[PDB]
């Protein structure tokens, strides 16, 4: 009654293993807003002398 | 024209490993781990004398 029960397959040829478990979440946002303001004006003095 | 952005935003990430590793003397030291709180009976309780 000891715990020494390295009777059968004895891999201490170094084995070594690893996990590697990761998870991740990821929300996001955002909110755009513009507004434009333009006015325009002109003036047309033409002329013609047939 | 003017315009505002607002980009609200989080994250999150929950890593693990659970890497085993192996070395062969570990045994060497695991052969008395009972042992020594065994006999700590015959050391404290028990007439050691015939």
């Amino acid at each position: 009654c000891i715990t020494h029960e390295d009777y059968l397959n004895v891999v201490y040829s170094s084995s070594e293993v690893e996990k590697y478990l990761q998870s991740q979440g990821f929300t996001e946002h955002n909110e755009d807003t513009t507004s434009n303001t333009d006015e325009t004006s002109n003036q047309n003095a033409t002329s013609l002398d047939n | 024209q003017n315009a505002k952005r607002n980009q609200n935003q989080k994250g999150n990430a929950k890593g693990t490993q659970f890497t085993k590793q192996y070395l062969i003397d570990n045994i060497d030291k695991a052969y008395d781990l009972r042992k020594k709180i065994l006999n700590e009976f015959d050391k404290k309780c028990f007439l050691q004398i015939w």
